């Protein structure tokens, strides 16, 4: 019974996407894949992955396709191993699903090997100790919550707050120019977004079907059943590990959205017959994330820079899924709906953001000192804003008003038009260098730019852009005063 | 009913060697006619309260 | 002639002649639309020659359908087809395409539309056919003589407290 | 015609609170069927049960309309041949009834000529009125600012101290005076003190003329009754109104006081059956339960039934599921304020706080 | 040659809408998600959906129809097929239910309701616009064919009217252009009131939209099974046209009640409740629905199903679980604020919160010119709110123009917007904008007061709509005549009408002018 | 005041929803862990 290739069982219960299978020769090992051989008028294959052992013969499993037209006492055959995915440089420039099958309707992959989706995470001795700054080109991200090369990054946000836009901006700024390889994992996201990304990559020739490509696209979207959405992340992560280890190549792993992974496990758990935890998530919420996140790390062989989008249901950042994810992130970026409603994009809430490389030993001393000063004033303004709400601005001290004015300029300044949101913003995108941001924010704190109008900092790049929008605003005032004189 | 049961028996290949026994049941609903169920196959030739 | 590829790069059949034959064998011009639909469903993107045949059917067909359809218009149907060819399929209409539009305006008697098409052909095409221009003017004069130059409900004068706001 | 399950005998299998399981040898009757506990038991009132669920081909779970005290197991139960039957006709005018359609007024036999089942399917889509029509109540405020919709639901927000009783009585009198339609009042979870006061007042205004002709029926499922009764009294009153709407083609007025107690009663019943409550703690079938009631209140091609339901907002939270679900079925809103009453304005109606959907030129002139 | 059916077992328990079936020892057996038929009477049947196959053979059914006639101990037959409903062009102009049965109204292709959505390489960006007929929603919130656009609002804020009217606005277009480009429509009513359905049906019939529209009704009185299943059947009927190169406009009214129905069925099955007592897979309920709406690729024909889900909030709260889930699936949202609606500003589209994520690429060239500038004019207007600058004046006029009752023809809407954008309405008082628009569209002052110089550009030529849509109003061909007629119309209006309206003092005249404005506001 | 009364109502509704679930998840453990079947014992040996 050591090898179970071809072992025959029969369906015994179908609760939904959860199917029990009885093998009379012994239930195959857990995480083993099984194929429903019996043809029952279906249009697609049915593969069930074992998730539990109920007895010496029975085993509960989750289906990676729909369980329609499946009857009890239907023949199931073991595949002889876990679900496996193609890996190698042949996968580059291709679209895959959870099962490793190509969905781009182009041709055979021709991979030299297939590797299992489920694998052990790197050990302590294999962890890396390199700390650098991944310059994104976004002022708020670069200054206050700098991203770390080879470090986990999380974008917490609500519905329609800007998670996807930021990821696309990062892909344009970093991934396209990245020498190493990239893997885009789509988990419970719109299928249209995947289509746009594939076309965008081919235009930038990051996916040269007639040449050499540098991006793999693994997609299991909302339409897919809960079983597929749970395992799609493992499949995509499997390819990234291969590039990191077997080739020692830098990898960029863009996961959108990691929350759906936890949701999918929750949906199946309710069917598996588990007592729910708080809110209704599965009791193994923490364990599932830990196993998945621990594999997303940079070892002594290679480096994986992972950017993961996190969805916060009903804007409850204390929700068990997003709340557990914070501990598994080097960099955190929290987006707030109220900030977006005020016209500030990106809607990053700097006070609730944090970074691991916000350390003078890593970033420049000036960078650390300026970043700390900005957050200190953004903390003062929040306290002052509580007084301002009820009484008013005029009920503040003379120096308090100065702090309010500087803080308001800082808040406006943090906004930036992205090159991907030109349609929404109607303005050309900006790419602010790290040095320019540091020097520009230093002056605003010093008070050197206390004579510039407030709205000159809104939707701009560096301080050069600030001082040009101010000029245009002043000139436009001459078309409102000269016209006034003409009218008078 | 016997004729219908025999015809249904003939159609079923898997019951080729099985012998057709008839068991009568009183279905409270039907008012006129009958119905025959054999190995899952069900033929209704009955009516109810109009 | 050569390989043509779609959005993602998959090739498309270029033998549009068989479908053009079908279009030229249609009685009512709403049947030609079904052929175009079948062409796309079969991965055979229409080309300019096909559109010209379709515009010819809209001009030579007795009606849209066997039964009358309220507020049907050949001119509107043809203009929409050109918009699809220009703004969505990215194919520039040729002179023949506009000639059919001008012919319909002359045939229908919509002289005011004919004026706009005449300018359109001159601006984009190498002028407008002389016969159609003269025919369009002839229609305008007959309306002018008959007092039909404009809809007459508009000419009736009304003031502030007279308009019925209907 | 007669249903085959009439006279069917069964035995009380299980008793818990107001929930009783009855076993029938020949088969459980259809759901919603009414059964009578023939066993004597030395009780003071007869015990009626209503099948709500089928546990197996022979066992059925029911809710008792009266107290289930002194009910032993194996007690004989006889089916009544259908759902609860309520008397309908012109003989019920000026009379008080309960869920079971029994005259609790001690004023002689009803002498009805026909009875109807409590549970009746709502009018089909083909029976809906051709066009919306206004209901002339005769009141200047209502007819002008918040006109009533024939076959619509009107939420009468306001408590005691604003003249709600007089407005109700005035509407009952005006509708009969103008439209020649009758009225049915349904006290769901009503304080028995206030129910008595209404009957006495209606006799003084002669909307209930004991020696003459009355123009109002009363159906009182007061608080003291178990939840199984407070969840069906409204349907019983609705059934009476439906008779006048269809057989007579009138434009009836159905008052329900309150509609929140109907939600509360049906919530308690669901809890007794063991169903998992939804958010806040209401039954999972909250939307369906109201829908099966409100949808039966509409203007058909024969007549119409315009309902004036008194709405109570729990904890003054307008987003609570109960009022929130109720508002989705209200066609008009009539708000009564004490401040207006204290100023000497009667009826005390806040014109700017009321609303109506037929306030559109497409409907009204 | 008998019409043999397949008996599987007998009804055992009936817990409201859900039910259970005990197998008959040694009988064929049933499959998952298939449709079973309980024999209520020797000739009549009631439908149920298989939801759970248990270790003991007991089947878990969700009943759909005739639930009052279902009794324990009744035989159950098996169809052995997933629910297939009648679809095609023979179902248009009809009122049906989720099971495909026709609903009588007072005076043979089959589609599977469990089909997967198109894949990544079988889609394409939206390029063809879908006009809603409202100036605000077509300029500032463009919608394309193949897009999912949510309509979020409070109760009685006009969520249905803006959508049902969009189904009406397509009547004129469908009658002129070739039928291939016609936008057939499906209106799925989920949990609404039967009275509302009748009113909507008669409203559609009045404008003759039934020829291009079908209704799928599941009233509140109906059980949860039909409500839970209605949108899936509705989109299935729409997928028939998508797979054949045609376009559809499936509308759902509304997904909020569907979620309630699904929650009811889940709780009656005793499943772990989630946030707000909703089941964990409520998101997947809407995911598998809205994903089936797409803009198929040219290789697949180029069809489309445009989705207009509707969602109800409480006290303008857009942070609810269901509301956020749908917002996380759709490609944009139209927010109908309660305050604006109660303030007389209808349809009350909150442009500040509304957005379209993929609809800009669909907007026609003609509207894309009048919109980009309108974006700046209104953006400044909000910030500014007595000094009245040019942006403030134009912004106020635009807000007045957005007030609509019925959908506006494309030519009429774009022309009015262009006139306001170029300052032709600066001298016109705000309260008189509607009367100015009515004269511009219906009447013609240039023809009236004998001062007509244009040759073709007159607003009575309804065929110019497809020339304005092809060349853009800012074209050398149509721009010259457009300015002339606008200048003449503005000059005549200021000379004759506004001057008299400014010289009205008599109380009777004031009432006469007041009622004139009301009739103009309700009619263009 | 209107923003705080809105959150108070939203907090007294979430509270009742989330508390009834807690007490009804335990009811399923004490009920779903009531092992049953056909007990295989030497019942005569008793
Ligand atoms: N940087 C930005 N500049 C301008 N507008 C933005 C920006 N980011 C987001 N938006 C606006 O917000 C909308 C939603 O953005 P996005 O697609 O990123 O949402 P999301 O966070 O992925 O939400 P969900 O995935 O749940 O739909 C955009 O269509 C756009 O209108
Ligand atoms: N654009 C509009 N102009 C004028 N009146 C309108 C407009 N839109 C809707 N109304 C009116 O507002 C009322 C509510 O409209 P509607 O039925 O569309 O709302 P809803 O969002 O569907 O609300 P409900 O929760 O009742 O379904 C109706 O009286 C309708 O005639
Ligand atoms: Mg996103
Ligand atoms: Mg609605």
């Amino acid at each position: 019974v050591a090898d179970h290739k071809g072992r025959v069982g029969h369906v015994s219960q179908v609760i939904g996407a959860v199917v029990d299978v009885h093998f009379a020769d012994g239930v195959p090992p857990v995480l083993t894949a099984l194929d429903v051989v019996d043809k029952l008028g279906r249009d697609e294959p049915l593969t069930l992955e074992i998730v539990q052992h109920l007895d010496a013969h029975t085993g509960r499993c989750i289906a990676m396709q729909t369980t329609d037209l499946l009857k009890l006492k239907a023949k199931v055959v073991s595949t002889g191993g876990n679900i496996s995915v193609p890996v190698g440089r042949e996968t580059l420039g291709r679209i895959f699903n959870v099962l490793g099958d190509a969905i781009d309707q182009r041709g055979p992959v021709g991979e030299k090997l297939r590797m299992p989706i489920h694998a052990v995470a790197p050990k302590l001795a294999d962890q890396a100790a390199e700390d650098a700054v991944l310059t994104t080109g976004i002022k708020v991200i670069d200054l206050i919550l700098p991203y770390c090369k080879g470090g986990k990054i999380g974008l917490f946000g609500g519905a329609g707050v800007g998670k996807t836009v930021i990821i696309m901006e990062l892909i344009n700024n970093v991934a396209k120019g990245h020498g190493g390889f990239s893997v885009f994992a789509g988990v419970g996201e719109r299928t249209r977004e995947g289509t746009d990304l594939y076309l965008e990559m081919m235009q930038s020739k990051v996916i040269d079907l007639k040449g050499e490509s540098k991006c793999v696209l693994v997609y299991g979207q909302m339409n897919e059943p809960p079983g597929a959405r749970a395992r799609v992340a493992q499949s995509a992560l499997t390819m990234a590990e291969y590039f990191r280890d077997v080739e020692g190549q830098d990898v960029l792993l863009f996961i959108d959205n990691i929350f759906r992974f936890t949701q999918a496990n929750s949906e199946v758990s309710a069917l598996l017959g588990r007592i729910p935890a708080a809110v209704g998530y599965q009791p193994t919420l923490a364990e599932d994330l830990g196993q998945l996140q621990e594999r997303i790390t940079s070892t002594t062989k290679g480096s994986i820079t992972s950017v993961q989008a996190v969805y916060v249901p009903a804007d409850d950042i204390t929700d068990p899924a997003p709340a557990t994810t914070f501990s598994h992130l080097d960099a955190t970026t929290v987006l707030d709906r109220a900030v977006a409603e005020s016209g500030i994009y990106p809607a990053v809430n700097p006070l609730e953001c944090a970074s691991r490389i916000m350390d003078p030993d890593v970033i420049s001393v000036d960078h650390y000192n300026v970043a700390q000063d900005v957050v200190q004033m953004l903390t003062k303004y929040r306290e002052l804003q509580d007084i301002i709400a009820v009484l008013g601005i005029d009920e503040l001290s003379e120096e308090d008003k100065l702090i309010v004015d500087r803080a308001r300029k800082l808040v406006k300044f943090l906004s930036q038009p992205f090159q991907v949101a030109e349609v929404f913003t109607g303005m050309t995108g900006h790419y602010v260098q790290l040095d320019d941001t540091i020097d520009s924010f230093s002056g605003l704190l010093m008070g050197t730019y206390d004579q510039v109008p407030e709205m000159a900092f809104y939707m701009v790049g560096g301080i050069n852009s600030v001082l040009e929008k101010a000029k245009k605003m002043a000139e436009e005032a001459a078309e409102l005063e000269k016209m006034r004189r003409a009218r008078v | 009913a016997r004729r219908v049961a025999e015809e249904l028996h003939k159609g079923l290949k898997e019951l080729a060697d099985y012998t057709l026994v008839l068991k009568t049941v009183v279905d409270r609903t039907i008012v006129k006619g009958f119905a025959v169920e054999l190995a899952g196959q069900y033929v209704n030739k009955a009516e109810g309260q109009q | 002639a050569a390989k043509k590829y779609d959005l993602f790069g998959y090739e498309v059949d270029t033998n549009t002649a068989p479908w053009i034959e079908k279009i030229k064998k249609c009685k009512y011009y709403d049947e030609a639309g079904e052929v175009l639909v079948n062409m796309n469903v079969s991965n055979c993107p229409p080309d300019i020659a096909t559109y010209n045949a379709t515009l010819q059917c809209i001009y030579q067909s007795p009606s849209k359908q066997s039964t009358p359809v309220d507020n049907e218009s050949k001119f509107c149907a043809m203009m929409d087809l050109l918009e699809e060819m220009q703004h969505r399929n990215r194919l520039k209409p040729n002179e023949e395409s506009w000639t059919w539009v001008m012919k319909e305006c002359v045939k229908s008697g919509q002289f005011r539309l004919g004026y706009c098409i005449q300018q359109v052909m001159e601006t984009e095409c190498k002028g407008c056919p002389a016969d159609l221009v003269k025919a369009n003017e002839a229609n305008a004069q007959k309306a002018k003589t008959e007092g039909k130059e404009h809809p007459g409900h508009l000419s009736q004068q009304a003031g502030l407290f007279d308009v019925k706001v209907e | 015609p007669v249903a085959d399950h009439k006279g069917r005998v069964g035995h009380v299998s299980q008793v818990i609170g107001a929930v009783v399981d009855v076993h029938f040898a020949d088969g459980v009757p259809p759901v919603l069927t009414a059964l009578d506990v023939v066993d004597k038991l030395g009780r003071d009132e007869p015990l009626t049960l209503e099948i709500v669920q089928h546990l197996d081909a022979h066992t059925g779970r029911c809710i008792a309309m009266q107290t289930t005290d002194l009910l032993k197991l194996k007690a004989k139960v006889v089916s009544t041949g259908g759902n609860i039957s309520v008397p309908v006709g012109r003989e019920t005018l000026g009379r008080i009834f309960n869920v079971l359609g029994d005259a609790i007024d001690q004023r002689g036999p009803v002498g009805e000529k026909l009875r109807m089942p409590i549970h009746a399917v709502a009018p089909k889509l083909a029976d809906q009125a051709a066009e919306d029509a206004v209901l002339t109540t005769g009141i200047k405020v209502i007819d002008l600012i918040l006109p009533y919709c024939k076959g619509g639901k009107i939420g009468l927000f306001g408590g005691a101290g604003v003249g709600k009783t007089v407005i109700i009585m005035e509407l009952i009198n005006n509708v009969a005076k103008g439209h020649g339609g009758f009225s049915v009042f349904a006290g769901v979870g009503e304080r028995t003190r206030e129910g008595t006061d209404l009957y006495l007042e209606m006799m003084q205004s002669k909307v209930i003329d004991l020696k003459g002709e009355s123009k109002c029926v009363l159906v009182y499922g007061q608080m003291n009754e178990p939840p199984g009764a407070r969840a069906r009294v409204a349907q019983s009153a609705l059934t009476m109104a439906e008779y006048f709407r269809d057989v007579e083609g009138q434009d009836v007025l159905l008052f329900i006081d309150n509609i929140f107690r109907f939600t509360q009663a049906n919530s308690e019943v669901s809890a007794l059956l063991g169903r998992i409550p939804a958010a806040v703690g209401y039954q999972p079938t909250l939307a369906e339960d109201l829908g099966q009631l409100q949808e039966r209140i509409t203007s058909t091609t024969k007549g119409s039934i315009t309902s004036v339901q008194a709405v109570y907002v729990p904890a003054d939270d307008i987003t609570d599921p109960a009022p929130a679900t109720t508002f989705s079925h209200l066609d008009a809103t009539t708000v009564l304020d004490r401040a207006v009453a204290e100023s000497g304005i009667y009826p005390a109606v806040n014109p700017l706080e009321c609303a109506s959907r037929i306030m559109d030129p497409d409907v009204i002139s | 040659f008998f019409k043999t059916t397949e008996m599987i077992g007998y009804v055992h328990s009936i817990d409201g809408t859900i039910a259970t079936l005990i197998p008959a020892p040694g009988n064929p057996g049933v499959a998952y998600n298939t449709i079973i038929q309980i024999q209520v009477s020797p000739t009549t049947f009631a439908a149920g959906l298989v939801f759970n196959l248990e270790k003991d053979g007991r089947i878990g059914i969700i009943l759909m129809d005739n639930i009052t006639e279902v009794q324990s101990g009744q035989k159950v037959m098996a169809t052995g097929q997933l629910l297939h409903i009648p679809v095609g062009a023979g179902v248009l102009g009809k009122v049906v239910n989720p099971l495909g049965h026709e609903v009588p109204v007072g005076l043979s292709t089959l589609g599977k309701v469990d089909t997967g959505a198109p894949n990544i390489v079988s889609r394409s960006p939206v390029n063809y616009n879908l006009l809603t007929g409202f100036k605000a929603v077509d300029t500032m919130i463009p919608i394309g064919r193949g897009q999912r656009e949510l309509i979020v609002g409070d109760r009685q804020t006009g969520k249905t009217s803006i959508a049902v009217s969009t189904i009406i606005n397509q009547v004129r277009i469908n009658q002129q252009i070739l039928s291939k480009n016609a936008v057939i429509s499906i209106y799925v009513s989920i949990g609404q009131r039967c009275s509302n359905v009748a009113r909507i049906h008669r409203l559609l019939q009045s404008y003759g939209a039934l020829r291009y529209t079908t209704v799928m009704a599941a009233t509140a009185a109906e059980p949860a099974g039909l409500q839970y299943l209605a949108p899936y059947a509705g989109v299935t009927m729409g997928e028939y046209f998508m797979n054949r190169g045609r376009h559809c406009l499936c509308v759902y009214d509304d997904l909020s009640k569907q979620a309630v129905a699904y929650r009811q069925i889940s709780l009656l099955l005793r499943r772990p409740p989630g946030r707000e007592a909703y089941p964990g897979d409520v998101f997947y309920l809407h995911s598998r629905l809205l994903e089936r709406a797409a803009m198929l690729s040219p290789g697949k024909g180029g069809g489309s199903v445009t989705a207009l889900p509707i969602v109800e909030t409480l006290s303008n709260d857009v942070t609810a679980y269901i509301v956020t889930n749908v917002i996380s699936i759709t490609d944009g949202q139209i927010y109908l604020d309660t305050k604006l609606f109660t303030g007389g500003q209808r349809p009350a589209v909150n442009i500040g919160l509304s957005v379209s994520r993929v609809g800009s690429s669909a907007q026609n060239a003609a509207m894309k010119g009048v919109a980009g500038k309108l974006k700046g004019i209104l953006a400044e207007y909000r910030k500014l709110a007595q000094v009245q600058t040019i942006p403030m004046i134009r912004g106020a006029r635009f807000v007045a123009l957005f007030n609509q009752k019925q959908p506006s023809y494309f030519m009429n809407a774009i022309v009015s917007l262009y006139a306001c954008l170029n300052g032709y309405l600066d001298d016109v008082k705000v309260q008189y904008v509607k009367f100015y628009e009515y004269l511009l569209v219906h009447r013609d002052l240039g023809i009236m007061y004998g001062t007509a110089k244009n040759k073709f550009f007159y607003m009575y030529v309804q065929e110019l709509n497809y020339l304005i849509r092809f060349f853009t109003l800012n074209s050398p061909i149509l721009h010259g005549e457009l300015e002339e007629m606008l200048k003449q119309h503005t000059h005549l209006f200021l000379q004759h009408y506004q001057s008299k309206m400014n010289a009205i003092k008599s109380e009777k005249d004031v009432k006469a002018l007041k009622n004139l404005l009301y009739s103009c506001k309700r009619a263009v | 005041q209107q923003r705080t009364s809105s959150l108070y109502n939203k907090t007294r509704q979430f509270g009742i929803t989330a508390a009834l679930i807690e007490i009804l998840s335990a009811m399923s453990s004490l009920e779903g862990n009531a092992m049953k079947g056909v007990r295989r014992n030497k019942f005569w040996e008793g």
